[PDB]
């Protein structure tokens, strides 16, 4: 997001945004036909309402959604992972349930979810993307952005961040000099790394002390130690 | 010289909430001050204590709050972890809760304005007050808790009652991985083979359907390891797979297939080429 550059259009199929109230809220990613994932944190004291959300499929300008790319949904049922508390923000995954299937098309594909026994060595490319601000202080109301930063280990995460109980269940990422944070702006957004021409998910936007500081890394939600619980009800 | 005029501050430092455990004589309590208001930036917990192997059923008589930046949260563990189980926020009536534990806990967060009325709690103790009647006459158990003798069991409709039985009986049995291993089916009560001695291309991509994965990529047997009740599948005319059972038979093989990952997010977009 911030320090990227602009993405084009199907770059990112399974990127995908959700509204509430007529404005942009957090980012959600395309699991199966009928089901999204996104960060816990951003849906939260909004559940008894699932109504009021908007989902949207292909987004990628904010311009206007007239072309024939763009497919309105409604939210039926939203999972919050009872393994939360909001005061360690520890394992911060929602589920939401799309009220009917959409069929896969060129500009729409759902995530590939990381299998047992994988294991990502740090100092591997991964790629981010969001529609969050650049300038820290604005908003943003152009095309989907996207970015490149390294992966890095949970003891030089503590050694960076001493303020945190970091623990086993959360990744960080994000360069040493800075320059490039994507945690400001959409908190929903998905961490994406390839194997062999094949994208899978790495992990989900969380929070972030503050974004372009030096030695600042991000804050990720582990996804494989979460794959049983997703395909419990992937159905 | 004082800048500040002669007025008493907010000064509400930490929580300063009241009782924290009690247990089953008192049942309805208040937070702070249910007529009027509760002060701000106010953090108070309440335990709920039971007896062992009883649950904990709350209920609220009155519940008007605020918009979303003040939520109550009700946890069951507060020991060495919890659930979220319910949050409630907002105007308007809510639901009762129920625990599965013999502790509950119950959390108030609330911001630095807009007071409220505040709520009122309902204490109810009892032996499996969120779990329905068990079922009877050996009928099969739903996640409902309806009771039914045998319309289920992967059957060849949806006559239970619940309509959510999409529960598949194949499994692999040893194999390798989770896309390799030994096809099982269960007509009734009992795990087995499907007779691959006339396997087709269609029959394994079928099969690989029936498991959530992509077409037949392996289908080559090797040998009978098992001797289990070996029944009998065939092609229909129609989309569905008939399963015959033809127990006690000889010179068998089992089935071992190694079906191919699903189609998944792979950058299939026609994007144009740069003439650089
Ligand atoms: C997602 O994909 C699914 C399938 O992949 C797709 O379902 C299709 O919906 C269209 C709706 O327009 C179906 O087309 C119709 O089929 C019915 C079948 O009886 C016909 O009656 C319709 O009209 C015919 O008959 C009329 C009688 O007067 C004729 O006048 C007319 O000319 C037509 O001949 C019409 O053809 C289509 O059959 C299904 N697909 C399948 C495989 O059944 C769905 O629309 C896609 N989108 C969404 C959002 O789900
Ligand atoms: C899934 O895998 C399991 C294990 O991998 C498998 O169970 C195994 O079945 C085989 C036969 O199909 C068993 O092999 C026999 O086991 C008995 C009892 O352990 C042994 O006594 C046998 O040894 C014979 O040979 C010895 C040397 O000559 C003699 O001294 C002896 O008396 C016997 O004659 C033979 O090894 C094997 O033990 C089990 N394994 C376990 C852990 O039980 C199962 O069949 C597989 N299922 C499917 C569907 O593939
Ligand atoms: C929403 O944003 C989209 C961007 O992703 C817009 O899509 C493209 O917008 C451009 C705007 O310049 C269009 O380019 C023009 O297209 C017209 C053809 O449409 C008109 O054609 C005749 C005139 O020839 C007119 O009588 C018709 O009524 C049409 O209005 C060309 O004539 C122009 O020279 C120019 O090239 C793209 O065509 C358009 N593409 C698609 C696939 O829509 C979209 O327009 C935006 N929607 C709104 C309501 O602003
Ligand atoms: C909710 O129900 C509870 C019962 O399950 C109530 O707790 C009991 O409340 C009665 C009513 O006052 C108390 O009776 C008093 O007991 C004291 C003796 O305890 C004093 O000494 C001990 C130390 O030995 C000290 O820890 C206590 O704090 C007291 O200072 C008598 O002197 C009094 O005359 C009176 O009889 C019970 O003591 C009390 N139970 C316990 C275990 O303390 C509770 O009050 C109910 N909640 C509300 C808001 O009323
Ligand atoms: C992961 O992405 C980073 C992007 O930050 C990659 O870093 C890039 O590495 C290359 C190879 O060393 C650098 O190229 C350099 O170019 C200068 C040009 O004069 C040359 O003198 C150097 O010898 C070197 O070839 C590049 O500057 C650097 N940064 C970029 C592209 O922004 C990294 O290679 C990627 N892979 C990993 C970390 O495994
Ligand atoms: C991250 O979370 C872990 C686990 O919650 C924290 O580790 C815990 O730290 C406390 C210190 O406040 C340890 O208590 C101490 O244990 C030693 C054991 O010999 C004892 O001698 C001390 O008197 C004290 O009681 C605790 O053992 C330790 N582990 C656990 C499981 O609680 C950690 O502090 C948090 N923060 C960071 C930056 O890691
Ligand atoms: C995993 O990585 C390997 C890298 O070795 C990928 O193999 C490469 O796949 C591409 C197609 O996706 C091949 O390009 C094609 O090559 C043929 C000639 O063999 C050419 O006629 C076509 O027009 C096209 O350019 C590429 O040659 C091939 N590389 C090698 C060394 O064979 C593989 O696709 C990746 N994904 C997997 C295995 O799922
Ligand atoms: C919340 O607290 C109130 C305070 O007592 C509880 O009200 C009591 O509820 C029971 C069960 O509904 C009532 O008993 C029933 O009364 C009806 C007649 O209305 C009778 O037909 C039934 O056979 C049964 O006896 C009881 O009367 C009622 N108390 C009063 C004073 O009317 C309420 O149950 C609590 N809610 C929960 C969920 O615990
Ligand atoms: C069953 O699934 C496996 C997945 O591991 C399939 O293996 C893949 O097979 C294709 C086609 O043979 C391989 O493509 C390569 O194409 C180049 C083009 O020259 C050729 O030189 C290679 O020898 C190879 O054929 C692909 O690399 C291979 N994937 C892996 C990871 O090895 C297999 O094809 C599937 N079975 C059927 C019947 O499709
Ligand atoms: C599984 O595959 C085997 C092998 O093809 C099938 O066994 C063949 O069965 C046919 C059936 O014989 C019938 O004979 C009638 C006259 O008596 C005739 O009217 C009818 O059309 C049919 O031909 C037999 O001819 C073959 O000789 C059998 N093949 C072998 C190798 O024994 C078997 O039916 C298949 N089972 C299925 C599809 O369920």
């Amino acid at each position: 997001i911030v320090g990227g550059s602009n993405a084009k259009e199907g770059a990112w199929p399974w990127v995908v945004g959700l509204y509430y109230g007529g404005r942009l809220l957090c980012g959600a990613s395309l699991v199966s036909s009928d089901w999204l994932v996104s960060a816990a944190a951003c849906v939260y004291g909004r559940n008894l309402e699932p109504s009021k959300w908007t989902a949207i499929l292909g987004l990628h300008m904010k311009s206007n959604l007239t072309s024939p790319q763009t497919v309105p949904r409604l939210i039926d049922e939203i999972v919050i992972n009872p393994h939360y508390n909001r005061r360690r923000k520890d394992n911060a995954i929602a589920m939401m349930h799309l009220e009917f299937k959409v069929n896969y098309t060129d500009y729409i594909q759902p995530i590939c979810l990381p299998e047992e026994n994988q294991v990502f060595p740090p100092g591997r490319n991964c790629s981010i993307a969001g529609w969050g601000t650049v300038v820290y202080q604005g908003t943003t109301a152009n095309i989907l952005q996207e970015a490149d930063v390294p992966l890095l280990s949970n003891e030089r995460c503590q050694q960076q961040m001493p303020e945190y109980n970091i623990t086993e269940n959360m990744i960080c990422a994000g360069y040493e000099e800075g320059g490039i944070d994507s945690c400001q702006g959409d908190a929903g957004g998905p961490l994406m790394c390839q194997e062999n021409n094949r994208w899978f998910l790495a992990g989900v936007t969380s929070f972030g002390y503050k974004c372009a500081l030096p030695n600042r890394p991000g804050v990720y939600a582990r996804v494989s130690r979460f794959t049983e619980w997703i395909q419990s009800f992937l159905h | 010289e004082p800048t500040l005029v002669p007025t008493p501050p907010p000064e509400l430092p930490t929580d300063c909430g009241g009782p924290f455990e009690l247990w089953e004589p008192n049942t309805t309590f208040s937070s702070t001050n249910f007529p009027n208001s509760y002060p701000n930036l106010a953090f108070c917990v309440w335990i709920l204590n039971a007896q062992k192997g009883k649950n904990i059923q709350l209920h609220f008589q009155e519940f008007d709050l605020e918009n979303i930046n003040d939520v109550v949260e009700i946890r069951d563990g507060e020991e060495a972890d919890s659930l979220l189980l319910a949050v409630y926020t907002g105007p308007g009536p809510v639901k009762d809760v129920f625990s599965t534990t013999n502790r509950m806990t119950v959390l108030l967060i609330t911001a630095d304005v807009l007071a409220r009325g505040g709520f009122k709690a309902n204490f109810t103790t009892g032996y499996h007050l969120g779990i329905p009647e068990p079922c009877k006459a050996d009928h099969f158990q739903c996640k409902n808790g309806e009771c039914v003798p045998l319309v289920n069991l992967c059957d060849g409709h949806l006559h239970c009652e619940d309509g959510s039985d999409e529960a598949d009986c194949v499994r692999f049995f040893n194999g390798t991985t989770n896309n390799n291993g030994l096809v099982r089916f269960r007509i009734q009560s009992i795990w087995h083979t499907a007779c691959a001695e006339n396997w087709t291309t269609q029959i394994s991509n079928d099969v690989c359907q029936l498991l959530g994965l992509g077409s037949g990529n392996s289908s080559k047997p090797i040998f009978p390891t098992d001797g289990g009740p070996f029944v009998k599948l065939n092609t229909a005319p129609d989309g569905h797979l008939i399963l015959t059972p033809s127990q006690q038979c000889l010179q068998d093989s089992l089935i071992r297939l190694q079906c191919n990952h699903k189609s998944c997010g792979k950058k299939l977009a026609a994007q144009d080429i740069t003439p650089k």
